Formats: C-alpha cells, sequence, structure tokens
C-alpha cells in the first residue's frame, strides 16, 4: 500500500514467508528460466524468499516470447530450497533461446561470483539439464566447485566431467500445488503492430487489453500446460531440495557430516517408491535414492558420489577437502607478493598449521593427536627447489585425514 | 441428506453397517485381492482404515456373495485395523514398497509363490494360509501341499455365520483380526490360540481330538473348534516347521517384532562416524528397548542378565576388514517364554 | 464505508414483501463479506401500520452474544427477547433457496424453543 497518514494499516493477502538462513560454506547457485523484474545475463544475488520474489516473477509459467510459451519449476524449486534450510543464493537466470554462446559463457560467469560452492538446474525437463550438465567443464569442478544432478533414470548413472564433484539423486519430488501469478506478473515481449512499437507490451495483463486475438492464443497454451502439469502431479526436481539440505546439515553438524539420513519437509509424495533390492542397484552404481519409510517419513538415503574408489567415495569427503583447500587458499591470498625467502615460508606454515589443528579440535579430521590427522611441508630442499624460487613458485604439502561414514549396521540374532 | 441446503435438522432411512475399529502396530495385514476385481483395479495398492472407509470407496451396499466383502466384514468384526488390499499376481512387487505391513493374508487366494519369495528370515514378515475345504484325510496327507516354512501359518476348517451364502469365509481373513486384537490386548508374545472368534462365525466341519491328533507335529494345521461351554475358540498355535526353534507362533511373531523395533530404534546410527563412540551410543538404544521388552513380561528370566544380552564392538563383534567396509555389527541374544500345551489330570480313589 | 481494513459490519433488512420462490429476492444486494440481511420484519404487542425492522432488534443480539460468549460465536440459535414475532413464515424449503450464494437470514418460530435467529 502507499501510506498517507501515521498510524497503522490493515491488509488480507496470501504471501508465504521463510525464515532466512546464513552460511558460508554452502552457497549454490540456480541455472533455470528465471523471469527477472529487471531487463538488465548476470547473476544475482538472493538474501531471502522476500528478496526473491521482490527481484524476480514467481510462477510456473516461464516469460512468453512472441507465440510460444514454456513450464518451468524454477519458482517452487527455490520454495523448497528455502523451505529445507537455504541460506543466501545467486540465481542464473537464462533467457530467450539456449544459445551455445551462453553455454560457453556459464563457467566464467559463475567464476566471477566468488562465493559460489553449489550448482544446481533446477528444471523438470530432461534435455535442458544435459546440456547444463555437460556445460561444467573439468576446470570449474576441478576449481572447488559441487554439482548436486538430478538423475533421470534408475538403471544408468550420469556422466560428468568430474566424477568425484558430482552426485545425483532420484527420484523427484512431489508437491501439494505450484506458484500461480497473475497475468500482470508473466513476461511478455516481441508483440509488435502497426500502432504499436516492441517494447509497448511487456506483461499478458497489457497483452489482454492490446490484442484479446493473440491473449486467447497465449492463454490456451496456458491452459494445456496447466492442464498437463495437474495430470502428471506436481513434480519438482530434487536437487533444489537437496541443495537446503546441504546448507542445513554443515551450520548443525558440519560439513564432515553426510548429508543423509535427513528428513525433508514441504514435500507431498515422491514419483516413485523404491525397494531395497533396487536401492542395492543404485547405491553400488553411485545414485542416492530418496527412500520413504513409515516410522520417519521422505528422508535422503545416500551419501556417495560419482567416483567409486577409496579416496572420494563419500560426499562428506570430498566436500570436507574443498572446504579446507578453500579456507587455506583464503588464508595464502595475504602471502601472494611477500619476498620468496625463508621467513615467507615460516609465515605460510604457520598459517596453514593454525588452521588444520581448529579443524581437527571440532572433530573434522580422525586421530588422537594432531600429528596423526595433518602435516604441513615447505622447504628449500623438501618441496621445492632453487629453479622453482628463481621462478616466483612456492609449494606446501598438505595431507588430511577424514572419517568414513558407517552405511552398514548388521543384527545379528541368537535364540538363547 | 447428502445435499445439504438450510440450517437444521436431515432425516434419512439408511441400512448401512457400522463397525469399530483397532488400533495394533504388530499386525499390519496385506490381503490377496483376485485381479477381476473392480475396486483394485487400475492401482498397486489401496489402504483401507475402517469399514466406512471401504464401503464409502465401495460406493455399493454390502454384498454378501463377494469373497472380499465378507473377508473384510469377518476381519474388522474380529478387531482388525488398517489393511492393504493387493492383487495376487502383484505381491512380489508391491509388498517390499510396502514398509509397516507384518502379515501376509491369503484371503482365499492362492499365494503359495509370494510366500514361498517373500517370507524369509530378515524380512519381518508372518503369512496366514487357508487349510483345505474339503474334509480331512485320516492318512496324515491333507498338508502334503504347503512348503516347511517357518514363517507361515495353516488354519482349518473355513466359517460361516449369518450373512453367509453358497460361498464360505475364509479362515485366515478371521485368523488376522485375532491377531489384531490378542497383540493390542496382551502382547505379542502371548499365543494368538485359546480365544473366541467373533461374530456368528461357526466352523463349517467339526474337528475332534483323534482328528486334531495326525495334524500337530510337522507341518502343523491350526484348528478352529467348538466347546461345550466356551463357544468357538481358535485351537493351535504350531508354524508349519516343527523345531525347537520356531515350532510355536508366538517365538516366531515376537522375534519378528522385536527385529522391527530393534531396528528402528537404532536406524539413526547409519552414516554416522564408524567408531567407538557410535557404538556406545547403538548400545545404549538396543539395551534400552530389551529391559523395557522384558519389563512388560515379553522376554523369560527373573533378572535382566538371564533374558538378553548384547554384544559390540572390536575384536568382539567386527574385524579390522569389516570396519573398513563401513560395516557395524552387533549380536543379539533373547529367552522367549514358551507357552503350556498340555494339560494332564490324575485321578486316583 | 465497508471495506477491508477498515474495521467495520453492516446489517440490511430484508424484502418487505413475501420471499420469491424463484430465488431472486436477494438480487439488489452486493456479495460484500462485510453485510448480512435479515428477514423478515418483526412485531410485538405494541405494534400499529409500521413493522419493526429486524435490523434494530438483530444489533441488540449481537451486543448480547458477544458480551455473553465472545465475538467468535455465531450470532444464531438464540432468542429474540421481548414479544417480538416474525410477520411472515418460512419453512425449510424456503430458506434453502436463500442459503447460498447471496444468503439471507433468516428468523423462525419453532415449536418449543419460541423465535430463534436462523
Amino acid at each position: 500500500t502507499i501510506p498517507t497518514y501515521p498510524g497503522v494499516y490493515i491488509e488480507e493477502d496470501a504471501s508465504l514467508n521463510l525464515s532466512v538462513n546464513q552460511g558460508n560454506t554452502a552457497i549454490p547457485v540456480f541455472i533455470g528460466l528465471f523471469s527477472p523484474k529487471n531487463t538488465n545475463s548476470q547473476v544475482t544475488r538472493v538474501n531471502s524468499w522476500l528478496d526473491f520474489t521482490n527481484l524476480f516473477n514467481a510462477g510456473c509459467i516461464a516469460p512468453i516470447t512472441i507465440v510460444i510459451v514454456n513450464y518451468t519449476t524454477s519458482s517452487d524449486a527455490l520454495k523448497l530450497y528455502f523451505q529445507n534450510g537455504g541460506g543466501p543464493c545467486y540465481i542464473l537466470p537464462q533467457l530467450d533461446r539456449l544459445t551455445q554462446g551462453f553455454l560457453d559463457s556459464i563457467p566464467e560467469l559463475i567464476k566471477q561470483a566468488l562465493e559460489i560452492t553449489l550448482i544446481v538446474c533446477p528444471e523438470w525437463d530432461s534435455g535442458y539439464q544435459s546440456k547444463i550438465y555437460n556445460s561444467l567443464t573439468s576446470s570449474l569442478l576441478n576449481a572447488g566447485y559441487f554439482l548436486i544432478a538430478d538423475n533421470q533414470d534408475k538403471n544408468t548413472a550420469l556422466i560428468t566431467e568430474v566424477a568425484s564433484q558430482t552426485a545425483t539423486y532420484y527420484p523427484a519430488v512431489k508437491v501439494s500445488q505450484l506458484i500461480q501469478a497473475e497475468d500482470s506478473q508473466i513476461a511478455v515481449s516481441g508483440y509488435e503492430d502497426a500502432k504499436t512499437k516492441s517494447d509497448e507490451v511487456k506483461n499478458l495483463a497489457q497483452l489482454k487489453e492490446k490484442n484479446p486475438t493473440v491473449y486467447q492464443q497465449a492463454v490456451q497454451k496456458i491452459q494445456a500446460i496447466q492442464d498437463e502439469i495437474a495430470a502428471n502431479g506436481n513434480i519438482i526436481p530434487v536437487s533444489a531440495v537437496m541443495a537446503g539440505i546441504y546448507c542445513a546439515t554443515d551450520a548443525s553438524r558440519g560439513v564432515w557430516k553426510a548429508p543423509a539420513n535427513i528428513v525433508l519437509s514441504g514435500i507431498s509424495d515422491v514419483a516413485e517408491r523404491l525397494t531395497d533390492d533396487e536401492q542395492g542397484e543404485m547405491n553400488s552404481k553411485g545414485i542416492n535414492a530418496i527412500r520413504y519409510f513409515s516410522h520417519k517419513g521422505f528422508v535422503v538415503w545416500g551419501a556417495r558420489t560419482l567416483q567409486n574408489d577409496d579416496n572420494w567415495r563419500y560426499i562428506p569427503v570430498r566436500r570436507l577437502f574443498n572446504a579446507a583447500e578453500r579456507d587455506i587458499k583464503q588464508a595464502m591470498q595475504s602471502v601472494v607478493f611477500e619476498p620468496n625467502s625463508q621467513p615467507t615460508w615460516e609465515r605460510v606454515k604457520s598459517a596453514i598449521d593454525n588452521y588444520l589443528y581448529s579443524l581437527w579440535q571440532q572433530g573434522a579430521l580422525a586421530g588422537n593427536k594432531p600429528q596423526e590427522a595433518y602435516f604441513v611441508q615447505i622447504g628449500k630442499d623438501v618441496t621445492m627447489s632453487d629453479d622453482d624460487i628463481k621462478q616466483g613458485k612456492m609449494i606446501v604439502k598438505v595431507g588430511m585425514a577424514a572419517v568414513r561414514p558407517a552405511e552398514f549396521i548388521i543384527l545379528q540374532f541368537s535364540q538363547q | 441428506t447428502t445435499i445439504t441446503t438450510y440450517p437444521g435438522v436431515y432425516i434419512e432411512e439408511d441400512a448401512s453397517l457400522s463397525l469399530s475399529v483397532s488400533s495394533s502396530a504388530t499386525a499390519v495385514p496385506v490381503f490377496a485381492v483376485a485381479g477381476d476385481n473392480p475396486l483394485i483395479s487400475g492401482k498397486p495398492y489401496i489402504r483401507i482404515s475402517n469399514w466406512l472407509e471401504y464401503l464409502t470407496l465401495k460406493n455399493e451396499q454390502f454384498d454378501p456373495a463377494n469373497t472380499l466383502d465378507i473377508s473384510l466384514r469377518a476381519y474388522f468384526i474380529n478387531g482388525g485395523g488398517y489393511c492393504y488390499l493387493v492383487q495376487t499376481t502383484d505381491l512380489e512387487k508391491q509388498v517390499p514398497k510396502l514398509d509397516d505391513v507384518t502379515l501376509l493374508v491369503a484371503a482365499g487366494e492362492n499365494i503359495t509363490t509370494a510366500v514361498s519369495t517373500l517370507c524369509k528370515p530378515g524380512k519381518g514378515l508372518f503369512a496366514i494360509f487357508d487349510g483345505p475345504t474339503t474334509e480331512l484325510k485320516s492318512d496324515g496327507t491333507s498338508n502334503s501341499d504347503y512348503d516347511p516354512n517357518p514363517f507361515a501359518a495353516v488354519y482349518y476348517p473355513w466359517l460361516t455365520a449369518d450373512w453367509t451364502t453358497t460361498i464360505d469365509i475364509p479362515p485366515s481373513a478371521a485368523i488376522a483380526g485375532v491377531y489384531c486384537s490378542v497383540d493390542s490386548t496382551r502382547g505379542v508374545w502371548k499365543a494368538p490360540a485359546n480365544v473366541p472368534i467373533q461374530g456368528g462365525l461357526q466352523p463349517k466341519y467339526p474337528v475332534t481330538d483323534d482328528l486334531q491328533a495326525q495334524y500337530n507335529q510337522g507341518k502343523a494345521l491350526n484348528m478352529i473348534r467348538t466347546f461345550p461351554k466356551s463357544g468357538t475358540l481358535v485351537w493351535g498355535a504350531r508354524t508349519l516347521e516343527d523345531n525347537d526353534n520356531w515350532r510355536y507362533i508366538p517365538v516366531r511373531r515376537l522375534f519378528n517384532s522385536a527385529e522391527r523395533d530393534i531396528k528402528n530404534a537404532m536406524s539413526f546410527a547409519v552414516f554416522e562416524p564408524n567408531s567407538q563412540p557410535t557404538w556406545e551410543r547403538v548400545r545404549s538404544a538396543v539395551n534400552n528397548y530389551l529391559y523395557s521388552l522384558w519389563q512388560q513380561g515379553g522376554l523369560a528370566g527373573n533378572k535382566p542378565d538371564d533374558a538378553y544380552f548384547v554384544q559390540i564392538g572390536k575384536d568382539i563383534t567386527m574385524t579390522d576388514d569389516d570396519i573398513k567396509q563401513g560395516k557395524m555389527i552387533i549380536k543379539i541374544g533373547m529367552a522367549a517364554v514358551r507357552p503350556a500345551e498340555f494339560i494332564i489330570l490324575q485321578f486316583t480313589q
């Protein structure tokens, strides 16, 4: 409302709010068909659900280009993300057609935003998701980024550039209803006639009052989409939910705790009911499953990555190393242009050793004493040679030991 | 009536039945349904909470000529809780999807194949079969077609009531109701025998002591007999395997309930660090449950040290290979109480 | 006046004639969620060619019910004090037409409980 007199105003509405959380080690970026309220392609930081609605148009209908329409699950996926404990996030809206120029620029756009740690594509279309996942180069993933992916099949795992930096989840989740937007909140562009320029029509409401013929053309596609989504049920990709669970787990228990065995909230039902034998096949292949248990509800029942080896098999082990090398890199950025001499190397060793000791205190690392948990090495004849120093190089070796989760518990019952 | 327009009182004269429902967690049955039933067609399973819900979903009057209708009425009139309806052909595919199902009830269908696949150690399932529809052979070969499965039981004969026609009620439907009533009243460790069968249900054929003497060992059949003063009772609590273990239904079903409750008790420990502090937390959860079970009277022993024991630790239950593989191994041993079955009176002057 | 946020509720008067059986005796009222209509007009011992409007008596019921059982309790199924009687009789079939949409609230007399707001 527009206030004129001082005092108390009363409004009746139905707008929904969610509590805003905070975090540092889990900041996801969402790539999808979003509808920003401002025309001006660039990553936008969103602090909460209220901020998102202030900067973006929430709805299940993508912006209309003149006609064609598209169905998007981005808004509801974000609502699930905030309901599950999500904090501030970045949004990368994809507008118009999916050109190869946009795909090539994705790794650079994400790197420009310095706080990103997670990548999520909250779109129901399988072909659209596959194109986005293939655009994440190995250089981007190896730079300390983690991709949460939605597996489209129960029998075949996803393929990405870096296996150890990816986790897949199955199946999608249903919700009670979608977010519906008014005509004024549906972006419309491309319309033009003899008496009007292309920029004079901005939303569906202006389109209706200027040309009912094409307005009826648009609504029949919208109604057809609404009928189709109602038949299959309001299905939402599960990667957005997992992004919120990652934030909640890190704030509460820490990065070294597996993001599994957590109850989902805000969803209605899973897209498919799984058995133990089926889950046994997926788990070996590296597909984490969303299971339903009567005494619990809907829970995450997997903590594996796409790479199956003794090093990077588990998500908490992989994510802990990503967090450690990120925090260590932040500490060494105060030493970049220091003189390359022995007193500089001593300061580097002290900074890393101080950080690693704090990590061991909280229980992130394994061992009964610090010497069993980590080590730091740097020297003139230990890690680097004279040629490296003459070239401006500084080499330090860091090793850590992590704790693996317990995945199988076996009960042995006896009669006597 | 069903169309409410004005505020006030509406009068209608109906004849729909009305029953009552209990709540037992250790007895959640699944009823095998013929595929030709219109209500079950096109769905994986249907959950029925009471007779009111079933009548509403049916949208038809009670038909005594429908085997499903009488089986549900007999089951609900005996105190059964909410159940699941699954087509017989879909049992091996839909039962593992359901997590709270404990009983596999043959509501007149043939579930021999499903039982041989589902009812296995560790699955936490018990099956209820149907006895022969004809008279009992005196040679003792009326139970030859049943597998010696310690996770199943057979009940004979079929039952009839006032509201009966050319079809007779399968005994498994009424027995499953007895399971719900006994568990909620006296516990799962008490034999589901020597209890009346509610309603006007009567056995179709009479069984004497001499007839039952043949079918009370080996692959035993549990009988539903009528006695001069106590009415109609369930007479028999033996499974299909004659062994010092799992001879009696109470012992097999008690271990099934304890395994399920313990599994839920320590399920919090999955995806936790596989170290000693986690093992101690799990041991506390198991010991707390077993003491509670012993206090209720479900275990045999004057003190808890005689009723159960829990072991978990390195070089006691698991080795280095088990820990490195993510395995955590626990050993639980509990003693069950076995009922008195034969009573002998010695008379002298 | 009666708009969201203004904190006002309106009490109207029903038609002064008989109720049309076609269900169109409430066509002149706006679908305002802040208003209500009551039918029919009332008479008493101290009455003449003019009949008491139902709104005056109903507003008194509002004061009594609120002070007795709270504002959240329905201001119906309560007797109308004094010797007030409805001018016309309303049956279950007559009220069935005017209990949805732009509903009219009725004042009816019942065999044992006297005159009640229905």
